[PDB]
């Protein structure tokens, strides 16, 4: 609650973490340098780091025509070929003289449909954590283990 | 529990239905099955064999009405089936037999193998919730809003009067003979 | 079909260029990040994670032990566990196995489990990536709305093992069309009035659809109205914080029945002449009888002195504490407490006695004290003892006479308590 | 295939089907598909206007699936896949056979009943051997 992350310092982490992510190594691309000195992802960096009422910001790897079509939209929405990456903050409070990487979750979204992307994202990592977490280590934790079973039965039949 | 009685009164000649509290009934419609007598030659014909209510009457030429009920006992209960399955149809309710327990006016006297496979018809066909069968002359008296007095009913099919004292429909002095409408 | 399985060289590359700059501040991959990955049991993590199909998840943990300042170690298994000093992390592969002429990465779904408990951990990704997003791919266009709901309750159902609720508050849904008819009054100040159907108003299907709501709703309220549980089951401030909460969640069924949108959908219900749900609405939901059950225990419910036998280490606070509670509990004359209740209640107040005797004889050391302080403390815990004996046959009496003024029956009420305090007693 | 396949992917399978009838049926019923048949029995091509009409299994689909859905209509079968209670498994049974005596209203093929049954045997194997 002492400063304002500043648009910069998430701007270095995601030019320098696009390359290993939406792209196969290296530098980030041109489009992602345009995207990140896009006046509208300027606004969502500072809406995301300084303002406690915006939870999300997403990266999206968006393909049309093949044409690299890379974007910043804190709404999170999906396209049909779009490879999402996005930084979610754990706290209401992001600092930028401490590390801004270990302050948020990051979460890519594949351009597979979002029955099995979600199926995957939740049913298969969700499930280790959460049953391990809680299997070791209060009143309704199990029913709502099961409550997450059912959604990842749901979301495999949508898949499926 | 569900949503709302339908009052389905039966008649050899004329069936009546509609919700419980509604003010008229709805929907009335003859009582009889009429089933094509011609044939079916050029296509884009009346699709669907048994027609049943208003697009029975309009083509009432083609037809082969007969009727499944008479002097107020069924006598084919697959045509019964087909007139309350309509009854229950997107023409007459759009609703659903599961949703609704059914008042079921009836006649005197009947045997009682027709509130048996009625009976059976309907919580088993129907799956309805809950089943009543009654009277008809203590319905009339209902309507009225007196209570004591005699109820002189013709109908389609049978006819019988019935001396009512409060609701207790005296059971030993219902005279019915079967010369009606029909 | 995949006849190139990927090399490990990729996914050790991969491993050392992207993830140190989550598991620090940009940074590189440290000496024990290559000896982590060259380690022959997380070598064959990673095989087993590249070859076979069924294996999906893979957890590369960032170990941060102390005194080497703490070092910085890296733990590789597929098995997913949470840590407390750790930034663990999770990669799930979108193919069965991955084809590395490709990105990588593009085949690698990696989801950062850091030290976050669990359980904000799930909350965190729900509410902002599955959500926003899968809610938006059915804003797009079943089982998908009930993978909805499963989702908007599935989090929340975190928040409710965080507080623990104990009870299910569940609202009562309206029709999508009256929500649009109330919006659009919404949107000029009106108030929505009855009669804003019109024709509406007097059709079967719609009257058909409002009953089936309102005979939901009252199933939703028949759910947690007639609800009971064992009264000795759990501890004693489990069932009397348990009684609490009934109180307060009924009054919040109250607060769902006030509303004025319900109160639009009964009036619909009403101007349609069907006056069964509008009359079963406060019939046939047992709310009215559960509330004014809830209003007679509903000051013998607040401010209990329980607390007071809380913090209660001397036997002279136990002393002055048990007469306390009992003569707040007095108040049970005026309330219609019932028999086999109270006894249980009786038995449940000796198991808390029971407890805070144990610990007190933990912290006592009375194995070394010598006779002076050991019959001091003797008579204490019969000075407590001969509290709850003559007070509970004070209570005894009370009871006595409560039968007496209510004049019920001759039940064959059991007087033949062995509470949890004499098992200690002997 | 009413014989191979899951039961589950039946159920879907006719309830598609009803989404996907039903939104033709609301295309063709549309003004404009009308004006265009108004149009071709003006101009007097019926050939376009009867084949329209009569060549379409949409009119006897329409039918045929709504004389499927009450059967159809909320089958209970992810009871089964919920829990791994073995009571459960059987409380999931009842209430399946329970939906399956639906049949008395809806005429659906009974052969096709009998290889939906083993399909849900499939599941019962499956659940029992999951759990
Ligand atoms: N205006 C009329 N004059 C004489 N008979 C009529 C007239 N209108 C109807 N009916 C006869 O009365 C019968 C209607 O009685 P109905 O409603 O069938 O009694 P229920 O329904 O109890 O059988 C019809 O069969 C018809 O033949």
């Amino acid at each position: 609650v002492q400063n304002v992350a500043d648009v910069s310092v998430l701007q270095k982490h995601l030019r320098k973490l696009v390359p290993l992510l939406l792209e196969d190594g290296g530098e980030a691309p041109a489009a992602l340098e345009a995207a990140l000195e896009e006046k509208s992802a300027l606004e969502q960096m500072r809406k995301f780091l300084s303002d406690p009422q915006v939870h999300t910001v997403l990266v999206e790897r968006s393909t049309l025509k093949e044409f690299i079509s890379y974007n910043i939209n804190i709404d999170i929405h999906y396209g049909v070929k779009s490879n999402s990456l996005a930084f979610i903050k754990r706290t209401p409070v992001i600092d930028a003289d401490k590390p801004v990487s270990s302050q948020l979750r990051v979460l890519t979204l594949s351009e597979d449909s979002p029955y099995e992307t979600l199926h995957s994202f939740i049913s298969n990592a969700v499930a280790p954590f959460f049953k391990s977490y809680i299997r070791e280590s209060d009143k309704m934790a199990p029913s709502v283990e099961k409550k997450i079973a059912e959604l990842e039965m749901g979301l495999l039949h949508l898949q499926q | 529990i569900a949503n709302q009685p339908v009052v389905i009164d039966n008649g050899s000649g004329v069936i009546k239905a509609g919700f419980a509290g509604d003010q008229i009934p709805k929907y009335c419609f003859p009582n009889y099955v009429g089933r094509p007598k011609h044939v079916r030659v050029m296509a884009g014909a009346l699709e669907g064999d048994i027609f049943i209510g208003p697009k029975a009457e309009e083509h009432r030429g083609l037809l082969s009405i007969r009727y499944p009920m008479e002097h107020g006992i069924v006598k084919d209960w697959n045509d019964m089936e087909r007139i309350w399955q309509y009854v229950y149809s997107k023409d007459q309710l759009q609703t659903f037999s599961e949703e609704h327990p059914v008042l079921l006016t009836e006649a005197p006297l009947n045997p009682r193998k027709n509130r048996e496979r009625a009976a059976e018809v309907f919580f088993e066909t129907f799956n309805v919730p809950a089943l009543f069968i009654s009277m008809q002359a203590v319905l009339s008296l209902y309507a009225t809003g007196r209570t004591t007095g005699v109820v002189l009913d013709s109908g389609d099919g049978v006819t019988h009067a019935v001396p009512i004292y409060e609701g207790f429909a005296m059971p030993h002095s219902i005279m019915r003979i079967d010369i009606a409408g029909r | 079909a995949v006849q190139n399985v990927a090399d490990v060289s990729v996914l050790q590359k991969h491993l050392r260029k992207l993830v140190p700059l989550l598991l620090e501040d940009g940074g590189e991959a440290p000496a024990a990040l290559e000896a982590a990955l060259e380690e022959k049991s997380a070598l064959e993590q990673m095989r087993k994670f590249l070859s076979d199909p069924q294996v999906h998840t893979v957890l590369v943990e960032r170990s941060t032990l102390k005194e080497d300042k703490e070092f910085i170690s890296y733990n590789i298994n597929i098995d997913i566990h949470y840590g407390v000093k750790s930034n663990s992390l999770a990669f799930i592969k979108r193919t069965p196995v991955i084809d590395a002429d490709k990105p990588v990465s593009s085949q690698l779904r990696v989801l950062t489990l850091s030290e976050d408990s669990p359980y904000e951990t799930l909350h965190s990704f729900i509410s902002n990536a599955v959500a926003p997003f899968f809610k938006s791919y059915i804003r797009e266009s079943k089982m998908a709305p009930s993978v909805e709901k499963k989702i908007a309750e599935l989090e929340m159902g975190l928040l409710h093992l965080q507080q623990n609720i104990e009870i299910p508050e569940i609202s009562l849904p309206i029709h999508p069309m009256i929500t649009n008819v109330a919006k659009q009054c919404y949107e000029r100040g009106e108030k929505p009035k009855v009669t804003d159907f019109g024709d509406k108003v007097e059709d079967p299907t719609f009257l058909n659809q409002l009953q089936s709501g309102v005979n939901r709703w009252i199933r939703e309220i028949q759910k947690v109205t007639k609800l009971d549980r064992d009264p000795a089951s759990g501890t004693a401030l489990q069932e009397i914080s348990f009684w609490l909460n009934l109180e307060r969640a009924l009054y919040r069924i109250q607060e769902k029945r006030e509303s004025p949108e319900v109160l639009l959908t009964l009036d619909i219900l009403k101007h349609g002449k069907r006056f069964h749900a509008t009359v079963s609405f406060d019939t046939d939901t047992g709310l009215k009888q559960a509330l004014e059950t809830v209003n007679d225990y509903n000051p013998l419910m607040k401010d209990f002195p329980l607390n007071d036998l809380l913090s209660a280490t001397e036997l002279d606070k136990i002393r002055q504490a048990l007469v306390a509670i009992f003569t707040h509990l007095r108040k049970i004359r005026n309330t219609k407490y019932p028999i086999q209740r109270a006894l249980r209640l009786v038995e449940a107040i000796s198991r808390d006695l029971s407890s805070q005797l144990l610990k007190v004889l933990g912290t006592r050391k009375l194995m070394h004290v010598a006779y002076e302080e050991f019959e001091k403390v003797m008579v204490a815990c019969f000075e407590v003892f001969q509290t709850w004996d003559d007070e509970y046959e004070k209570l005894q009496v009370l009871l006595r006479d409560i039968v007496k003024r209510k004049r019920e029956e001759n039940l064959k009420m059991v007087w033949r308590i062995n509470p949890a305090h004499r098992k200690l007693q002997a």
